[PDB]
RNA sequence: CGCCGUCGGGCCCGGGGGGCCACGCGCGCGUCCCGGGACGGCGGAGCGAGCGCACGGGGUCGGCGGCGACGUCGGCUACCC
RNA sequence: GAGCGUCGGGCCCAUACCCGGCCGUCGCCGGCGUCGAGAGUGGACGGGAGCGGCGGCCCGCCCGCGGACGCUACGCCGCGACGAGUAGGAGGGCCGCUGCGGUGAGCCUUGAAGCCUAGGGCGCGGGCCCGGGUGGAGCCGCCGCAGGUGCAGAUCUUGGUG
């Protein structure tokens, strides 16, 4: 009738509203995508800077005949070695707190003097050492599983990290890498965001699983050689 | 006129000390006597040929007493060039020590 | 109170068959056979059913009158259709869609009207 | 028209950056009826009419998944050692092992591997790439004319049967053989005349091609070098 | 979950800069390599000119 | 060849052996029905290797194709014509099956109606004269 | 005080190749450098149609092909070996 | 060295660990929008002034009569981690037997019960349905109700045969 034909003249105004609504959604997420492009530029400038600083600091120390010692690294990757049956009461509780409840799954651990004395208590049950950037670069990408209510969801996208974790300013995946790698002020809630890294059994085989890595075996601290192991278990 | 398949011997199943796993064969393959030497046979079709009193055939027209289980090589095993072989349907275990033809049908030269 | 009638009859009715599989409704007015809420034809005020033709050829269609409830002699009005398998496909589409009379269960009326002619034509 | 302006270096990476490909396209300046008596008017036809019988239970629709690309539109890849002018070896044929001259890669990914018909049984029979073995020994073929016509539509087997159910003779198609050989008799003799003067050059070759191939006693493969 | 670091275009949906991170690496490697064969054809021919 | 049902795929069943009672073979007073062995020594309850298998819900078949006659349909019993017409709508996924007590006076009539409606009937040529 | 640093601060700077998710002159809204440049806003004004194709992109499709009868084809079980 | 010791590179396999299929349990959920016409992380107005642009002469549904499947609400769908078990406790059973109201316009001397069965299957399972053979007169489903209701065992009772 004359009233509905009056709205079909007004429908060209209506689909302008349909155009406009799809439109700002397009140009949010476009300029929200341009943001993620330049924050990674800033990090790729940054990790080059922090890496080459430790070379550049040491090289002008050795020139003047003086030892450089680096800061004791503040982030350790921990993977569990042994099993479940036959577990002491004191180490029962501790491996719960480090999210290592089954075998061969692991997390990151904020190193600190409160956290160091945990890792003496569970010395036979874990293998641990300071990672590299390349190791963390692989784990969040290949084995990134994150929980939201419960229910670990594979990451697969930056919208998952925008809602569940970007309360502080870490909306995308490379912000998650910087906060994990350089321990900042929000490492706690980024580390709680990740589910434990359910790795594989190692490729080459371990070495005796029980003695310390000082004793030639495999348990305990190893300080860079866990980069050698995390290529196997990934 | 002549032979187009290479000879190999069947040796047993991919087993443990106590339990077997019957669904994957093992082949002692003639000529190959090294882990490193079997980069060639990975992916060739085996054929276990056997005799039985009824008649089943193939495009050779006339019905024959010749029956065949197919299957193909997966990966190498051990260091002596012993080689696994997953058939479609499994072995009879009559055939331990008998012969499975290793073909040249699939070619990667 | 149609849902009152459903919450009584959805089990413990008569002509309900539970053998080897799903329930079946087997009710005198229904298109599909399921004991369901939507394909249930004693309950609703507005029901659509098609049947065979005891004349031998054709499809008869059953609709409830909606004027007088609780008066089951006069509560049904029926009409037969014997056409050329395509016009009797559209006429049942016209009578369902071009009224408010159950726009739900359009297709199930038709698929039965589809199926019952092919049982009947050869 | 223009081609794609952007060379490829690694699979799905253009050679130039995003802001420079903006300025290679000059994108700083191009921001844009009756037929009778007693009858009332034009009978509107119905294009694409309505269907009569509805089958009494329909299936739902597939979910489209991706760009899986059916077999006509895939890709063609051949082993590096099987260059044109190679003496291939059949394995799986009725010919099975004869040393058969490779010519060229057809459009289907199969290979048109001509047996020198005087030397073998093998005509211009087509064979598959992975069932044949490359051999290092070569014939020059690069300056040889090929027929234009021969392609996959020419080399296929065709079927015809007159009744639908059974009868007394074997299909009248699988009993009587193929007699395209009236036609193909010319295409082959147009080939082997063009080929055999190349074969004559290697002074032991046409005996080698007459031969067959057999794994004789202790000649294991993988230590044979083709 | 299709795997990053093995296919591209799942890297990009997580990390659009991984295009520019990797396209630099190819032009690093191809330019640095060509400059070696440039000198290697110079240094082996000059030592073919010297010996 | 008969009526060709809808989409019904490859049928795996995880075990085709039908679990036997522990020591059904030794006796004939132990009937081949499964009953849970509840000994305080028993090896099968203890699940040794080389013994027989207890059932558990790990053998539960695929819910998409549970209860599958091998043609594709699913069976449904019937005794007369009024119970047969109830698959006039759902015929190409469920099949009828005439019960063992229907007489040949009536079995000829039920399989007569099954022809016209196109319903698969799985004992069609049974109890002929 | 100089000295060392593929330092850093997008420093700036004054002339004289690579590269960059980088594109308004016509002149104005502020700062800045000794007029351009950068912008939060407007004074410039992204002068939209996505129209097409590719697709390492939200779990495979072939719009690929063969070969076999009147005693042979497939098959599962509380059948035997 | 096929012994002992200190070792290196391989290689072998557990129901363990990774990835994939499947069942079930648990948690956290979803659809009464069956809405081919609903589209709302913001939506109506008539005013007083405006330009980006539809018409400047610088002034205002329907060629098609059409569109799959769903939803027993105790139905279905989705995503995720989980599974050992004596004594024991709960839950679900379209598991079985026997009797009673209800229903199946059920069933059958044109062959019911039973029983046997190298016959065809279904269920994880309890157990069932189907064919054939025997016999010759009654029997079973579904919703409820009621049990003197489910055997390998008791130096089991009685019967029967080695
Ligand atoms: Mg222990
Ligand atoms: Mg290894
Ligand atoms: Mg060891
Ligand atoms: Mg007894
Ligand atoms: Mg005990
Ligand atoms: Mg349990
Ligand atoms: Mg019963
Ligand atoms: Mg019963
Ligand atoms: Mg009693
Ligand atoms: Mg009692
Ligand atoms: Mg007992
Ligand atoms: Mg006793
Ligand atoms: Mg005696």
């Amino acid at each position: 009738p004359e009233t509905l034909k009056k709205k079909r003249r007004n429908f060209a105004e209506l689909k302008i509203k349909r155009l406009r609504k799809k439109f700002a959604q397009k140009m949010l997420r476009k300029a929200r995508r341009k943001l993620i492009y330049e924050k990674a530029k800033h990090y790729h400038k940054e990790y080059r800077q922090m890496y080459r600083t430790e070379i550049r600091m040491a090289r002008m120390a050795r020139k003047a005949g003086n030892f450089y010692v680096p800061a004791e690294p503040k982030l350790a990757f921990v993977i569990r070695i042994r099993g479940i049956n036959g577990v002491s009461p004191k180490v029962r509780k501790v491996l719960q707190l480090l999210r290592l409840r089954q075998i061969f799954n692991g997390t990151f651990v904020k190193l600190n003097k409160a956290s160091i004395n945990m890792l003496r208590i569970v010395e036979p049950y874990i293998a641990w050492g300071y990672p590299n950037l390349k190791s963390v670069n692989e784990l969040i990408y290949k084995r990134g599983y994150g929980k939201i209510n419960k229910k670990r969801i594979a990451l697969t996208d930056n919208a998952l990290i925008a809602r569940s974790l970007g309360k502080y300013g870490i909306i995308c995946m490379e912000d998650l890498i910087h906060e994990i790698y350089t321990v900042g002020k929000r490492f706690k809630e980024a580390n709680n965001f990740l589910w434990p890294f359910k790795l594989s059994s190692p490729r080459g085989g371990m070495k005796k699983k029980t003695t310390h890595f000082v004793e030639g075996g495999d348990a305990g601290n190893r300080e860079d050689q866990i980069n050698r192991l995390i290529r196997r278990m990934n | 006129s002549g032979r187009l398949w290479s000879k190999a011997i069947f040796a047993g199943y991919k087993r443990g000390l106590r339990n077997q796993r019957e669904h994957t064969a093992l082949l002692k393959i003639e000529g190959v006597y090294a882990r490193d030497e079997t980069e060639f046979y990975l992916g060739k079709r085996c054929a276990y040929v056997y005799k039985a009193k009824n008649n089943t055939v193939t495009p050779g027209g006339k019905p024959n007493k010749t029956r065949v289980i197919w299957g193909k090589v997966t990966r190498a095993h051990g260091n002596s060039g012993m080689v696994r072989a997953k058939f479609r349907s499994n072995l009879p275990a009559k055939a331990i020590g008998h012969r499975i033809r290793v073909m040249l049908y699939p070619s990667r030269i | 109170s149609a849902h009152l009638q459903w919450m009584v009859v959805r089990n413990c009715s008569s002509f309900l068959i539970k053998r080897n599989k799903q329930t079946y409704s087997t009710e005198p007015n229904n298109l599909k056979a399921r004991n369901s809420f939507r394909y249930n034809g004693l309950i609703h005020r507005k029901t659509v059913g098609v049947e065979p033709a005891a004349d031998g050829k054709g499809v008869v269609v059953v609709i409830k009158r909606r004027s007088g409830q609780r008066k089951p002699a006069t509560s049904y009005v029926r009409t037969t259709i014997n056409k050329n398998a395509r016009a009797t496909l559209s006429s049942i589409r016209h009578m369902i869609r071009k009224n408010k009379y159950r726009p739900d269960l359009r297709m199930a009326a038709i698929r039965r009207a589809s199926a019952i002619l092919r049982s009947q034509k050869p | 028209p223009h081609c794609s302006r952007n060379p490829v270096l690694v699979r799905g990476i253009g050679r130039y950056s995003r802001s420079a490909m903006y300025s290679r396209k000059a994108m700083y300046k191009r921001k844009y009826p009756v037929g009778g008596d007693k009858n009332g008017g034009t009978r509107v036809v119905k294009l694409r009419k309505m269907p009569r019988y509805y089958p009494t239970e329909d299936v739902p629709r597939k979910l489209l998944s991706h760009g899986k690309k059916p077999f006509s539109q895939h890709v063609r890849k051949l082993r590096a050692s099987i260059t044109p002018g190679t003496i291939l070896i059949i394995l799986t044929g009725r010919h099975r092992g004869k040393r058969v001259v490779f010519l060229k890669q057809l459009a289907s990914g199969l290979l048109l591997v001509t047996g020198p018909l005087v030397l073998n049984r093998v005509p211009l029979r087509r064979t598959h790439q992975k069932f044949v073995i490359a051999t290092s020994t070569k014939i020059d073929i690069s300056n040889v004319k090929i027929p234009k016509h021969l392609t996959d539509a020419y080399f296929k087997k065709k079927k015809l049967r007159k009744p639908r159910h059974q009868e007394g003779e074997i299909f009248d198609t699988e009993k009587e053989k193929y007699e395209i050989t009236e036609q193909r008799k010319i295409d082959q003799k147009a080939v082997d005349s063009q080929i055999l003067p190349k074969i004559k050059a290697i002074p032991q070759l046409q005996g080698y091609l007459r031969s067959v191939f057999a794994l004789t006693n202790g000649i294991y493969p993988h230590k044979l070098v083709f | 979950k299709k795997n990053p670091l093995k296919n591209l275009r799942i890297m990009l949906k997580l990390n659009p800069y991984a295009k520019t991170m990797r396209r630099n690496t190819i032009l690093r490697q191809a330019r640095n390599h060509k400059l070696r064969v440039d000198k290697a054809a110079a240094a082996a021919a000059a030592l073919q000119a010297k010996s | 060849a008969a009526l060709r049902p809808l989409v019904k795929p490859k049928i795996v069943k995880k075990r085709t052996k039908k679990f036997i009672r522990h020591q059904s073979d030794r006796y004939v007073k132990i009937k081949r029905n499964w009953r849970k062995p509840r000994g305080i020594d028993n090896r099968v309850r203890r699940r040794f290797k080389g013994q027989i298998l207890m059932p558990n819900i790990g053998y539960g078949s695929n819910k998409k194709t549970k209860h599958m006659l091998p043609s594709g349909f699913r069976k449904f019993l019937v005794h007369n014509v009024k119970e047969l017409e109830v698959l006039l709508m759902c015929n190409k996924s469920y099949c009828a099956e005439i019960a063992h007590n229907v007489s040949s006076k009536n079995r000829k009539a039920i399989v007569e109606r099954a022809a016209q409606l196109a319903i698969r009937v799985t004992n069609p040529n049974a109890r002929l004269r």
